[PDB]
């Protein structure tokens, strides 16, 4: 494998301070299995998504399952096998900073992640041991498939 | 962190500036060590990068080779930044309250 | 010893380039190869970034002491 995260979520707002913009939705989300929140992006006129909507989202360090990092480039014409096949909306990506919860002042376990996919923002919040394998300057493929 | 900017603040290049100056980064490098320490004694990291979960370390990240171009690259900003002999600097006086 | 800056001013900066093409614009040796310029200034920037130009630059102290350095010897910068 080459997985980072994978967690099933559930959107529990939709546009926190009103709709700023058309196309982008600041989604606000909570983790079923870990006590994860998310916000996150995404582009809601290709891909819709609904204030009850529950999905399953993996971050990646590659798309290929076969555990190979060659990305020199990337072809969007190339067709074989893919994590892609199995998921409705990917996206790529930089980690660009890793940040300490400041609402304790002793004995804290949560941590910061922030991805940008080129200016749509991710952040990841959660217990360190969860967040495993980000690093700062490091390149991921979000993915995301909705559930019935 | 303090052990290894004095190793290198002690080298014969740094004798050529200001001694405000030097006090200033001396006094700026002890401000990002308290940070340090702040966050380890916050997330029980131990110093020796034994702990288990590495994203720690990621928190208050400082290397050697980052701290030695820190220190160049501010001592060379700081001496390139002198008025240059020369220069005709009432001229740019009078011109920069005139305007 | 030498107590004046190392670094090139730009006033000596612009004064060495300027008194050696108006020197290469004279017939003087040129002593770098240069490689189809015709400019007079081009081939002085050539040979200030090989060092190869032959100035001293005599920094005066305003007492009447002097200091003279190379050109080749002083740290340049843009």
């Amino acid at each position: 494998a080459g997985i980072l995260f994978e967690d099933i979520f559930d959107v529990k707002d939709i546009d926190p301070e009103g709709k700023k913009f058309d196309r982008v939705s600041r989604l606000h989300c909570e983790s079923e299995s870990f006590k994860m929140d998310l916000i996150l992006d995404v582009n809601i006129q290709i891909y819709p998504v609904d204030l009850g909507d529950k999905f399953r989202l993996v971050i990646a360090s590659t798309l290929y399952e076969d555990g190979t990092l060659d990305d020199g480039e990337y072809n969007p014409t190339d067709d074989r096998p893919s994590r892609a096949d199995q998921f409705e909306y990917v996206m790529y990506g930089k980690v660009y900073r890793i940040e300490g919860d400041e609402t304790s002042t002793e004995a804290a376990t949560r941590l910061s992640a922030y991805v940008s996919y080129g200016g749509l923002l991710m952040r990841l919040q959660g217990d360190a041991n969860n967040l495993h394998g980000f690093e700062v300057d490091s390149r991921v493929y979000l993915l995301m498939k909705k559930l019935a | 962190l303090i052990l290894t900017t004095e190793s290198i603040m002690k080298k014969s290049e740094f004798l050529c500036c200001q001694d405000s100056f030097l006090q200033e980064i001396k006094k700026f490098i002890k401000g990002v060590s308290e940070k340090i320490k702040k966050t380890r004694d916050k997330y029980g990291i131990n110093d020796n990068g034994t702990t288990e979960p590495r994203v720690l370390y990621q928190l208050d990240r400082i290397t050697p080779t980052q701290v030695e171009k820190f220190l160049e690259t501010c001592r060379d900003k700081y001496m390139r930044a002198q008025m240059e002999p020369g220069s005709a600097v009432g001229a740019l006086c009078a011109q920069s309250i005139g305007e | 010893k030498r107590i004046t800056t190392p670094y090139m001013t730009k006033y000596e900066r612009a004064r060495v380039l300027g008194t050696r093409a108006l020197q290469i614009a004279m017939c003087a040796p040129v002593m770098v190869e240069l490689e189809g310029e015709t400019d007079p200034l081009l081939i002085a920037m050539k040979e200030l970034k090989a060092r190869k130009i032959p100035i001293i630059i005599r920094r005066y102290l305003p007492d009447g002491s002097y200091e003279d350095w190379g050109v080749d010897e002083l740290i340049i910068t843009d």
